[PDB]
């Protein structure tokens, strides 16, 4: 996260992280409940076995995965579909910094909550677009952005299964090893689950927005896996 | 703006328009109040609430 501010106690405690062989976070995930995780389908080509920690605003509790669903039609050329969901071998006990975010009812979500001004973006990425991995996670608040400037804005084709969030030129945005993170939205202080980090051309880049799993899109989807 | 559309029908969380009246649902792990608009925590740790 480039910009944005540290999790402070209790904040973000929906935050995953996987982290590789050799311990090291190279993306985040959203806790659904005590088994599932959200992340980015991307994120099951950046290590060949990995584990999710949970808890952990500081680097400085780990479950392993028992199956991995990933959507079917994810396209490495496009990012399109960019989503998974992970069972995990043991359930996560919730605690402090550690409790799942809301999914909400689909068109419910998209009326309220996707048109709400901003959402909130959180993971252990770099905090520079050339940087190491944060050791301390943090959030930063996005606007939710026109879909037309959107489209304008981007280089690659923004599918209906995308979103954008950001700042145009103000210097915050998500950055690497935040892809597969929560995007979440507030409604009345309850925390929804509303996108999932995917992909961005650079991090904070003047006329550029962070691009999203818009997870309305696969709200079925999402409660299908999370039954077998 | 009249239903859903003025301040979410006064629910919490879920606001669905059937028959012309607002109807509040809640997500999993909350209970919809008596009055039919708060959503009410089953447990400790509630989907999407801060633990501060
Ligand atoms: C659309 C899709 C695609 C475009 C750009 C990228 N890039 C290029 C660099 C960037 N990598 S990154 O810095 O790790 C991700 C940064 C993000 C910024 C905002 C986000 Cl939300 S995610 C990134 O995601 C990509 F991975 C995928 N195609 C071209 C493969």
């Amino acid at each position: 996260i480039v910009g944005g501010q540290e999790c402070k106690d209790g904040e973000c405690p929906w935050q995953a992280l996987l982290i590789n062989e050799e311990n090291e976070g190279f993306c985040g995930g959203t806790i659904l409940s005590e088994f599932y995780i959200l992340t980015a389908a991307h994120c099951l080509y950046q290590a060949k076995r990995f584990k999710v920690r949970v808890g952990d605003r500081n680097t400085e509790a780990v479950h392993e995965v028992e199956v991995v669903i990933k959507h079917n039609r994810f396209t490495k050329e496009t990012y399109d579909f960019d989503i998974a969901v992970l069972r995990l071998k043991t359930p996560i006990t919730f605690r402090m910094n550690v409790a799942p975010a809301c999914l909400p009812e689909r068109d419910w979500a998209e009326s309220t909550l996707m048109t709400q001004k901003t959402g909130i973006v959180s993971g252990f990425g770099r905090t520079h677009e050339k940087g190491r991995q944060s050791t301390r996670l943090k959030m930063l608040e996005v606007p939710y952005v026109d879909r037309n400037s959107c489209k304008l804005s981007s280089s690659f084709i923004i599918t209906q299964n995308m979103f954008c969030a950001g700042y145009d030129t103000k210097q915050e945005d998500a950055c690497q090893g935040d892809s597969g993170g929560p995007h979440v939205t507030r409604f009345k202080d309850t925390y929804f689950v509303t996108g999932i980090v995917s992909w961005g051309e650079g991090c904070a880049r003047k006329g550029k927005y962070g691009i999203y799993t818009k997870v309305t899109a696969f709200l079925k989807w999402i409660d299908r896996s999370m039954k077998t | 703006r009249k239903l859903c559309s003025l301040d979410n029908g006064d629910c919490d969380q879920f606001c669905h328009e059937e028959q012309n009246s607002v109807v509040c649902s809640c997500a999993r792990g909350y209970t919809l109040a008596d009055n039919g608009k708060a959503c009410i925590p089953t447990g400790p740790y509630p989907c999407g609430k801060q633990t501060l």
